[PDB]
C-alpha cells in the first residue's frame, strides 16, 4: 500500500533520457564481475567464452526517499523506467544476457539514492594468442568494457576494493589451458567522437604439456633412435638396412601433418613444427648417408668403413645436443 | 449474459494491482511450491559437457491480492494474464542457453484458485553444464546437476520448497529417454543455501546419475586396436628371406595404429589428463612398434649367431602373445569393478 | 519401360462433357510435371494444361476457364476434364511428362510423351 | 459501404476480452484441425528426429463474433489474430519449430457470419521420433507428432479430426530421396498427467527404408574386397612375399569402410544389420590371410601337401560365404 | 510549416483508416503488380535439393482511400508508414527459410501518389525448394523454381499480375551470379492458379534454368579412374616371371577403384538410384578387375601349356586399351547430348 | 537547472513527425559517415564470404532539432532513436549482420545546438565477396561493402565520406592468419535502378595470401612422394617386388594426398595453382613406375639397355623435376 506510493512519486517526472546531474558534474560508477566459469579456449577462432555476474553502482538525486524502509528489493521490471548506463564489452564477438525463466536482472535502490544492477552475461570475448611457442605458449586474454556514448567527461568507471572474484577455479571448463591470476587496469581511450574511460581485466593462461608431450614427441623420440639401429647393421644385408631405412622414414611422414591438427592455420613455424622438421631430418639423413656409404663401397670400400663408425657418434651427439637447445630456449627462455 | 461476470471479476482483481511488489511485503517470506515433469531427457554432449532436458516446470505460491467469490472455484486464465501479475523470477544457476517455446502460443500455465493460490507452468528446454571426470573413459560414470532459485530476492523473501516429497517431486516420463548411449540410474533431490556478495539465496537442486554404455566403444575401437595387433605378429610366421614381406607389416600396422589413435581422440575434447582408453591404444601402440623392433634384431643377431637368431624369432611367436593375453586381463579387470 | 498409356475420349455432339484420362506405368512421376498436348489435324501440336508437384495449375491461353486439369498422385495418372467443346477443338490428344526445363510450356522439353487419343466434336 | 464493414467489425471487438475462451464457464469448446503437408524432409539418424512444414488449420465457433447483414466471410488482416482468443495448442514432441514470416506473418483468419472462426497457420517443425535401428537399414520407422492443448483440460477444450480421415492431406506427394512413406494414421484420446486430463490428437507414419543405396554404398564394396582374397587361392606360392603381403593390405582395407560407415550413424551400444555382414565378411578375409600364412609356414616343408590346401581353397571359401549370404537375407528379410 | 503541411495531409489519410480491409472489400478484385530484381543468384546446396536467391521484391496496387492534393505528387515516406496501411500478405510457395534483411534499418520502401497507387518494395533473402532428378549426374541440368501468391485471400478477392511483360518483369543483375558449379542459362516466366482446402488462389511462378559443369569431377573422378585403368594394363606387359611384381599390380588397384567408388560419395548425395558416374565407376572397376583374373588364367596355364599362355597375353595388349577407348566413346557421347 | 533540460528536451519532441525527413519536399539532406573497423575474421573460401565489425557513425543535420541557451551537446538516452528520423541506411552485399546488445543496444544519440545528429552504431556484418581461386593459393582478393540508401534517391539524400580518405580508421589493427590487407580504397557514386537512381559508398580492401602455411602442409610433402620413387633407380632390376611396391605406393599416395585436400574449397570447375603441382607431381610418379615396365620389358632381351636406362634415369629425372619448379614458381609468385 505505502511502498506503492513511493515508487509512484519516484517515477513522477522522472526522465529516463537524461543521465544524473547532466550538466553539473560526471557520473561515477563502481563496477564489480563475479565470475562463474571461463569457458573453452577457441584458438582457432582466437575467442574464449566467460559466464560472469555483472553489477554496477550509481547514485542518483532523483531516487531519494523518506520512509521507515531503507533499501526498495526490486526486480527487472523498474529496469526499463529508470536511467540505466550504457556499459558495453569493446572486445565482444557475441554476448547476450539469460532470460530464462525472467530476465535475470536486479535492483534495488536505498533511501540515499544510490542504486544497485546486477545482470548475467555470457561472452565471447576476442583473444589474439601468439602461437609461436605452443604447445608451451602462455597468454593473457583481456577483457574490455566501457561506455558507449558517454564520453570520460559525463560517465567515469571506477572498481572497488572487492575488484574481481572468482568460484572454484579448478571447475571451470578449461580443459587445455591453467588458470593463473587476474590483473584489473584501467586505461583512457581516445576515439573520433571522444575520449572513453575503459576498464580492464586481463586473465592469465598458460597451456598445459601433459597430454602433447606424450602425445607427439615420445612417438617422434622413437623414431630417431630406432633409426640409428641401420649404423649397428652392417651394409651387406641390404634387404635388413633398406626395410628400415624405409620404415621410419615413411612412419615420420604420418606424424607431420598431424602437429597442425590442433592449430589453425597459423603461417609462422612453431615450437612443435620445429621438433618434427628437425626429428625428420635426422631419419632422412641416415637413409641418405647409406645411400653415400653403399654408392662409395665399389670406389673406396675402405673409405666407406670409415664413415659407419662416424654414424654412431656424431648422430646420437647431435640429437642430444639439439634436444637440450630447444627445451632450454623454450621452457626456461621462450 | 453470463460472460461479463468474469469480466468484472478479473478486472477488479487487476484494479489497484501492482506487480513490481512481490505478495506479502514486508510481513512474510513468500513460499514457492516448485516440482517438475520430465518429458524427455535429451542427449548428453561429452565435447561441452552440457546435457538437454525438457521440463513441464510448475511453480506454485500464493497472493493475497487474487482473491474472489463467484460462481466458478478456478479459474483458468489466458497465457497473457501471467505478464500483468507478480511471478517469481527462477533462474538455473548451471544452465547454458535455454528455450522457452513459443509454438503455437506461449506454452504457459495460470491458474487463480478461489482462495488466491496460483498455479504457474511453463514448457521450457534447459541446457545445463555437467562436470565430467573422463579418466575412467569410456566406463565413466556422471551426477549432472540441474540448480534453480531466485535471482532478485534473498532468503528473507523468497524460499522454495517442493511441492510433495523430495522422491516424488520430480517425475521421469515414462517413454521420455532420448539417452543413447547413458543409463539413467536415478535422480536424487536435494535443497540448500547459497551465499554470494548480494545476500543469501535458495537453491534447489537435482542430480542425476548416469553411467555410460560400453557396447559402442568396444566393437568401434577397442576391436579394431586388438586384431591390428594380432596382425602384427604374423610377422613371426614369414621365412626371413622374404625381407619386404615382413617389411610391409611392420609400416601397415603401426600407419593404421596411428589412425585408429587420430580417430578416437576426435569423439572427446582435448583434456589433459589420459583417459583409460588412452592406455589400451598407447600399449597397443607399444606392442605393434615393438613387434617391429624384433624384426631387426632377427637380421643383427644372424651374423652373430644364425641359431640363437632362429631360437629369438621363435621365442618372438610365444613371447608377444603372452604378454598381450596378460595385459587385457589386467586392464578389463582394473576398470570394471571399480 | 515407361508407357504412358491414354483412355476415353471419342465423339460428342457440340458441348458437351468429354473426360479424357492417362495412367502412366513404370516410373513415379511425383516429382514430375504431367501436362497435356493437342495436335490439331495438319496444324501444328498445341500446350493444352500441366500440372506440377506442387499442384500449380497452367492451363494455354485459350482454353483457359474451359478444360480442368487434376492428377491423382497416388495412381500416378493425371486427368482432363472437358467441357463447353466447340467444333474446332477436335485434334489428337497427348499425354506427357518432364522435367520442364527451359519452360514448361515448350513441347521439347517432356522426355516421355503418350501414344494419343482421338476427341471429335460434330455439329 | 466499406465504412459499415469497419463499424461491424468494429462493435465485435468492443468489450471482447481475450483473457477468457467461449463458453467460459460452460460447456468445453470443440476445435477442428486439419493438416496440408506441404513437405518432409532431414529425417536424421544421428539426431533422431524429422523436418516437417504443413499449413495447420483449427476451426472454432465464438459466439461473441457473429455478425448479421453482410452476406460475406470476411477474411481479415493476418494481425486482427492477436486481438481474438486462439487455442494454445503445442506439438509435445517437437524440438524447434517456427511459423515463417516472409513477407508478413505466414497467418489467416476467416470469420463466418455464425461466429465461426478459420485459423491457419504455416509452420515448419523439427520433432523427434525415436528411432529402433537393431535392422538398419533394412528396417521400418514409426515417426509420429503429437498435439496437445497446453493450458485447458477436456473440461474445457475438445480436439476432433475435421473430415474424419480425410483430416490430413498431401503425404501422397512426398518424395523422400531414402524413405517411402508406407502409411499414415490418425488418432484421437486423451492423456492424464499432475494438473488434469487433457485431449491429444496424433499423427503418425511408418517410413520404410530402400535399400537401392546401400548396395551401391556398403555391400558391393564390401563383397568385392572379399572375392580379391579369393583370387589369391590360384596364384602360386612363389610369390612368398607378395601373397601375405597383399592379403594383409585387404583386411587393412576393410576396416577403412568401417571407420566410414560409423560416420553415417549414431552411436547405440548394439549390432545393427549392417556391422553383422561387416564383420561377417571381415572374418572371411581374416581367414584367406591366416590360411595362406600356414601355407607360406609349411610351403617348403611339404609343398605337395601345401599344394593341395589351395585346391580346397578355390572351393571352400567361395561356397561357405554363399552359405552367409543365404543365412543372412533370410534372416533379414 | 514547410512539413506542417504534409502533416496535416498524413493524418487527413490515416484519419478514419482501417487497416484490416483490403481496397474496394466487397465490391471489386484488388490486383497486385509484382516484379522482381535478382540483385544476386546465391549458391545453390545440392545436398539439401535447395537454392538461394537475394531479391528486390516490388509490389503495387491502387488503393482510393489514400488520395491527397498536396504541393508534391509522390510522397517518398518512411518504412514505418507501411505498417499503419494494408499490404498484401504475398508468401513463397516452396520458400524453407527467408529473411526479411533489416539493417540498419527495415529494408523497406513506401511511395504514394496522389491517385492513391502505392509502390511497396523489400529485400528479401529467399532459400526456395528444388528438386532435383540425378539419374544424369554430374551432366544433369534443373529447373529450380520460384512460387509465390496471397496466403488469406482467395483468387476472387486478391489476384497478382506482372508490372511488364512477363519475360522482361524479372531481371537478373549482371554481376550477381554467385553460382559456383552450375552455370544459370535463363528463366521463365509464367503465372497459374492453385486449390487448397480453403479455396482457389492465383500462383506467379518464375523457372530458373541451371547446367551443372563438369570441370570439378573431370579432375576429381574422372582422371583419376582412367589413369588406374591404364595403370592396371601396364600389368600384361611384364614377362610372366614377375609373378610378385604383377600380383601387387593387380591387387592393388582394384583396392584403388574401391577407394574411389567410396570417395565419390561424398559430394555425391544420397539418392536410391545409381547416377551416371556410377556407371563409369562400376565399369572403370570392372576392366580393373578383369586384368587381375586374366593374369591368374595365364599365371594358371603356365608351366603347363605356355605356348597358349603367351598366346592370350598378346591379345590383352589390344582388347583391354580398345575395349577401354570404345566404351569411353559410347559412354563420353551418350550424356553431352541430352 | 536539470528541470531545463527536460523542458528543452520535450519541446524538441513535441509536434515531431518521423514519418518525414529533414526538410521533407526540399533540398536533399546531406549524410557523412564514418567507419571505425573493430575487427576482420573469418574470411571463408568455402561461403564466399567474410565477417567485419566496425563502429558505424552517421552525420546530418535537422532544423527541428535545434536549441538555444543549452551549451553542450546533449548526449541522450540511446531509446531517443526509435522517436527521431534516421537514414535508411543497408549494406547491399551483406548477408547476415546485427547490432550488439549488451549490455544494451549499443547505439548513440548526440545532439548538437545547431540541430547536427550523431548517429552510431557497432555492428557486425557478414558480408559477400566472390573470390577468384585460379591461382590459389597464390591469389590477391578483393573484398568490398557496398553502403546504399534504400528508400530515397538522389533527390532525397546525399552520402558523402566525412574528413576524406580518413574516413576509415582502424585498418593497420588488423591481423589475419591467412591473408594481410594491403590497401584500402573509399568510392563515392550514384547507383541506377528502375525506381531511381540512389547514393552509394564503397569501400573496397584488398588481401593478399601468405603462402607459409601451404608450404609445410601442402607442397613439402608433395616433393618428399616425388623424391621417393626416385630411390627405386638405385635398386636394380633383382629385386622386382621391392620396386614395384616402392612406386605404386607412391602413386597411390599421390592420389591418396590429391583427393583428401580438394574437400576443403567449393566445387570451383578449373585448376588451381595447387591442382596444377599435384597434377603435375603425379606425372613424374606416373613416369617414375611406368619407366620401369619398359625397363623390365627389354630387360630380358637385352641386359646392356636395361641397366643404362637405370642409370640415366637418376639424373634426367631430378633434373627436369627441378625445371618444373623454375617454370611453376616463377609463372605464378
Ligand atoms: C529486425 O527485426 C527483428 C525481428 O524480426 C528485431 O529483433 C527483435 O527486436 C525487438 C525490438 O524491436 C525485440 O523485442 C524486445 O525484446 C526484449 C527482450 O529480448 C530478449 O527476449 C526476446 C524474447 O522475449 C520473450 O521471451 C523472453 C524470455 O526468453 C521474455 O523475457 C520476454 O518477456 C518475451 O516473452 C514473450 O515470449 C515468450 C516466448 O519467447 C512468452 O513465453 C511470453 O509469454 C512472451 O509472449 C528474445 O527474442 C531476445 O533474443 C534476441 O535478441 C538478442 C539480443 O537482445 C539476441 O542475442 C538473440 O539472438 C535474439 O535475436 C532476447 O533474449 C524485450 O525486453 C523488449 O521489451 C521491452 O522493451 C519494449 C520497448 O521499449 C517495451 O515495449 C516492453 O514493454 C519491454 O519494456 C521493458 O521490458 C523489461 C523486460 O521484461 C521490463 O523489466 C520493463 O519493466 C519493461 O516492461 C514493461 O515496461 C512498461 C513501460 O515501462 C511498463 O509499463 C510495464 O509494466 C513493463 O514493466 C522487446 O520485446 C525482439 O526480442 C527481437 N527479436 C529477435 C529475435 O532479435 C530486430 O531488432 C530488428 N532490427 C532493427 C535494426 O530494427
Ligand atoms: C590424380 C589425378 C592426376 C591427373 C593427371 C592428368 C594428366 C593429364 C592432364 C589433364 C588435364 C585436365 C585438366 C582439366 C580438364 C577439364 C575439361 C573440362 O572441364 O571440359 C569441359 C567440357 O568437357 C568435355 O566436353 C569433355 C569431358 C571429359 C572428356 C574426357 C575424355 C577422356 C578420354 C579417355 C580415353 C582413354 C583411352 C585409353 C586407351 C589406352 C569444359 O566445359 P565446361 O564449361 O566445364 O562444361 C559446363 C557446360 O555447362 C558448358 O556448356
Ligand atoms: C583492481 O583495481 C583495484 C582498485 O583500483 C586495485 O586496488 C588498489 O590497488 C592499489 C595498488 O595497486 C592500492 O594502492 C589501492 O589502495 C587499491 N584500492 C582499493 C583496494 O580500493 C587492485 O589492486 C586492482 N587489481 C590488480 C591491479 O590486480
Ligand atoms: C463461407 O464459407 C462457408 C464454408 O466454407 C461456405 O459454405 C459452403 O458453401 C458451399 C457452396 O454453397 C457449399 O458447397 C459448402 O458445403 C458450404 N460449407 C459449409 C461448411 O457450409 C460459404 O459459401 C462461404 N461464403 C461465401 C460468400 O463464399
Amino acid at each position: 500500500g505505502d511502498v506503492t506510493v513511493i515508487l509512484n512519486n519516484l517515477l513522477e517526472g522522472y526522465d529516463n533520457k537524461l543521465r544524473p546531474d547532466i550538466g553539473v558534474k560526471p557520473t561515477l560508477i563502481h563496477t564489480d564481475m563475479y565470475v562463474n566459469s571461463i569457458g573453452p579456449v577457441n584458438a582457432i577462432n582466437m575467442e574464449y567464452t566467460i559466464d560472469i555476474f555483472f553489477a554496477q553502482t550509481w547514485y542518483d538525486r532523483r531516487l531519494k526517499f523518506n520512509s521507515t524502509i531503507k533499501v526498495l528489493r526490486l526486480n527487472s521490471n523498474m529496469v526499463g523506467k529508470i536511467w540505466i548506463p550504457d556499459t558495453f564489452f569493446r572486445n565482444s564477438k557475441k554476448a547476450d544476457a539469460h532470460w530464462i525463466t525472467t530476465p535475470n536482472r536486479m535492483l534495488r535502490i536505498w533511501n540515499d539514492g544510490r542504486v544497485l544492477y546486477t545482470l548475467r552475461l555470457t561472452i565471447d570475448a576476442e583473444c589474439q594468442l601468439q602461437l609461436h611457442n605452443f604447445p608451451m605458449d602462455e597468454h593473457s586474454c583481456p577483457l574490455e568494457f566501457s561506455s558507449y556514448g558517454y564520453p570520460r567527461e559525463e560517465i567515469v568507471y571506477q572498481w572497488k576494493r572487492s575488484s574481481v572474484e572468482v568460484g572454484d577455479t579448478r571447475s571451470w571448463r578449461l580443459y587445455q589451458f591453467s588458470f593463473v591470476g587476474l590483473r584489473n587496469t584501467t586505461e583512457v581511450v581516445k576515439t573520433t567522437s571522444g575520449d572513453y574511460v575503459v576498464m580492464s581485466v586481463y586473465f592469465d593462461l598458460s597451456r598445459r604439456m601433459g597430454y602433447f608431450t606424450i602425445q607427439t614427441y615420445i612417438p617422434c623420440t622413437l623414431i630417431v633412435v630406432l633409426s640409428w639401429v641401420s649404423f649397428w647393421i652392417n651394409k651387406d644385408a641390404v634387404p635388413a638396412r633398406t626395410s628400415l631405412g624405409i620404415t621410419t622414414v615413411l612412419t615420420m611422414t604420418t606424424l607431420s601433418t598431424i602437429a597442425r591438427k590442433s592449430l589453425p592455420k597459423v603461417s609462422y613455424v612453431t615450437a612443435m613444427d620445429l621438433f618434427v622438421s628437425v626429428c625428420f631430418i635426422f631419419v632422412f639423413s641416415a637413409l641418405v648417408e647409406y645411400g653415400t656409404l653403399h654408392y662409395f663401397v665399389s670406389s673406396q670400400p675402405a673409405r666407406a668403413a670409415k664413415m659407419d663408425s662416424y654414424a654412431r657418434i656424431f648422430f646420437p651427439t647431435a640429437f642430444c645436443l639439439f634436444n637440450l637447445v630447444y627445451w632450454v630456449s623454450y621452457l626456461y627462455l621462450g | 449474459d453470463n460472460t461479463t461476470v468474469f469480466t468484472r471479476i478479473l478486472d477488479r482483481l487487476l484494479d489497484g494491482y501492482d506487480n513490481r511488489l512481490r505478495p506479502g511485503l514486508g510481513e512474510r517470506v513468500t513460499e514457492v511450491k516448485t516440482d517438475i515433469f520430465v518429458t524427455s531427457f535429451g542427449p548428453v554432449s561429452d565435447h561441452d559437457m552440457e546435457y538437454t532436458i525438457d521440463v513441464f516446470f510448475r511453480q506454485s505460491w500464493k497472493d493475497e491480492r487474487l482473491k474472489f467469490k463467484g460462481p466458478m472455484t478456478v479459474l483458468r486464465l489466458n497465457n497473457l494474464m501471467a505478464s500483468k501479475i507478480w511471478t517469481p523470477d527462477t533462474f538455473f544457476h548451471n544452465g547454458k542457453k535455454s528455450v522457452a517455446h513459443n509454438m503455437t502460443m506461449p506454452n504457459k500455465l495460470l491458474r487463480i484458485t478461489e482462495d488466491g493460490t496460483l498455479l504457474y507452468t511453463m514448457r521450457l528446454t534447459v541446457r545445463a553444464e555437467c562436470p565430467m571426470h573422463l579418466e575412467d573413459f569410456p566406463m565413466d560414470a556422471h551426477a549432472c546437476p540441474l540448480k534453480f532459485g531466485s535471482y532478485a530476492y534473498t532468503r528473507a523473501e523468497v524460499v522454495y520448497e517442493w511441492t510433495r516429497e523430495p522422491a516424488r517431486s520430480v517425475v521421469v516420463a515414462e517413454d521420455g529417454s532420448r539417452l543413447n548411449q547413458y543409463d539413467l540410474l536415478g535422480q536424487t533431490v536435494d535443497s540448500g543455501i547459497v551465499q554470494s556478495s548480494t545476500g543469501e539465496y535458495v537453491v534447489m537442486t537435482t542430480h542425476f546419475h548416469l553411467k555410460r554404455k560400453i557396447g559402442y566403444f568396444v566393437i568401434q575401437t577397442y576391436l579394431p586396436c586388438i586384431m591390428t595387433v594380432i596382425l602384427s605378429q604374423v610377422s613371426f610366421w614369414l621365412n626371413r628371406e622374404s625381407v619386404p614381406a615382413r617389411t610391409v607389416f611392420g609400416v601397415t600396422t603401426v600407419l593404421t595404429m596411428t589412425t585408429l589413435s587420430i580417430s578416437a581422440r576426435n569423439s572427446l575434447p582435448k583434456v589433459a589428463y589420459a583417459t583409460a582408453m588412452d592406455w589400451f591404444i598407447a600399449v597397443c601402440y607399444a606392442f605393434v612398434f615393438s613387434a617391429l623392433i624384433e624384426f631387426a634384431t632377427v637380421n643383427y643377431f644372424t651374423k652373430s649367431q644364425p641359431a640363437r637368431a632362429a631360437k629369438i624369432d621363435r621365442l618372438s611367436r610365444i613371447a608377444f602373445p603372452l604378454l598381450f593375453g596378460i595385459f587385457n586381463l589386467v586392464y578389463w579387470a582394473t576398470y570394471l569393478n571399480r | 519401360q515407361v508407357q504412358l498409356q491414354e483412355s476415353g475420349g471419342g465423339l460428342v455432339q457440340a458441348g458437351g462433357s468429354l473426360r479424357v484420362s492417362c495412367a502412366a506405368s513404370g516410373r513415379t512421376f511425383t516429382t514430375y510435371i504431367m501436362a497435356w498436348f493437342r495436335q490439331a489435324p495438319g496444324k501444328e501440336r498445341e500446350f493444352l494444361a500441366a500440372m506440377d508437384q506442387g499442384r500449380i495449375q497452367y492451363y494455354g491461353d485459350s482454353v483457359r476457364g474451359r478444360f480442368t486439369i487434376s492428377r491423382d498422385y497416388a495412381k500416378n495418372s493425371v486427368d482432363l476434364q472437358l467441357d463447353g467443346l466447340r467444333p474446332e477443338d477436335t485434334a489428337v490428344y497427348y499425354c506427357a511428362a518432364g522435367a520442364g526445363f527451359w519452360g514448361l510450356r515448350t513441347a521439347s522439353s517432356y522426355h516421355y510423351w503418350g501414344q494419343g487419343t482421338q476427341v471429335t466434336v460434330s455439329s | 459501404n466499406m465504412s459499415f464493414v469497419k463499424e461491424t467489425v468494429d462493435k465485435l471487438l468492443k468489450g471482447y476480452d481475450i483473457r477468457l475462451r467461449p463458453d467460459f464457464g460452460g460447456p468445453p469448446v470443440c476445435v477442428g484441425m486439419n493438416i496440408d503437408i506441404a513437405s518432409i524432409d532431414m529425417v536424421s539418424e544421428v539426431n533422431m528426429d524429422y523436418t516437417l512444414t504443413m499449413y495447420f488449420q483449427q476451426y472454432w465457433r465464438d459466439k461473441r463474433l457473429a455478425y448479421s447483414g453482410i452476406p460475406l466471410n470476411l477474411t481479415l488482416d493476418n494481425r486482427v489474430a492477436d486481438q481474438l482468443w486462439v487455442p494454445d495448442t503445442y506439438f509435445l514432441n517437437d524440438k524447434k519449430s517456427f511459423v515463417h514470416g516472409v513477407t508478413v506473418k505466414n497467418r489467416m483468419i476467416r470469420l463466418h457470419p455464425d461466429g465461426t472462426v478459420l485459423y491457419g497457420l504455416r509452420i515448419t517443425t523439427t520433432a523427434a521420433c525415436m528411432m529402433d535401428l537393431r535392422r538398419y537399414p533394412l528396417d521400418e520407422q514409426n515417426c509420429t507428432l503429437e498435439i496437445e492443448s497446453y493450458g485447458y483440460t477436456t473440461d474445457d477444450i475438445e480436439f476432433y479430426w475435421r473430415g474424419g480421415d480425410k483430416a490430413v492431406t498431401g503425404v501422397e506427394r512426398i518424395e523422400l530421396p531414402q524413405f517411402s512413406i508406407v502409411e499414415h494414421r490418425l488418432v484421437s484420446r486423451n492423456v492424464v498427467f499432475a494438473t488434469g486430463a487433457y485431449p491429444r490428437l496424433s499423427l503418425s507414419f511408418r517410413l520404410k527404408r530402400n535399400i537401392g543405396y546401400f548396395i551401391l554404398q556398403t555391400y558391393m564394396p564390401s563383397i568385392l574386397i572379399t572375392i580379391l582374397s579369393w583370387v589369391s587361392f590360384w596364384i602360386n606360392y612363389d610369390a612368398s612375399a607378395a601373397r601375405v603381403a597383399l592379403g594383409i593390405t585387404t583386411v587393412l582395407t576393410m576396416t577403412t569402410i568401417n571407420t566410414h560407415l560409423r560416420e553415417t550413424l549414431p552411436k547405440i551400444p548394439y549390432v545393427k544389420a549392417i556391422d553383422m555382414y561387416l564383420m561377417g565378411c571381415f572374418v572371411f578375409v581374416f581367414l584367406a590371410l591366416l590360411e595362406y600364412a600356414f601355407v607360406n609356414y609349411i610351403f617348403f616343408s611339404q609343398p605337395a601337401r601345401a599344394a593341395a590346401i589351395d585346391r580346397w581353397s578355390r572351393i571352400v571359401f567361395p561356397f561357405t560365404f554363399s552359405l552367409f549370404n543365404l543365412v543372412y537375407w533370410l534372416y533379414y528379410v
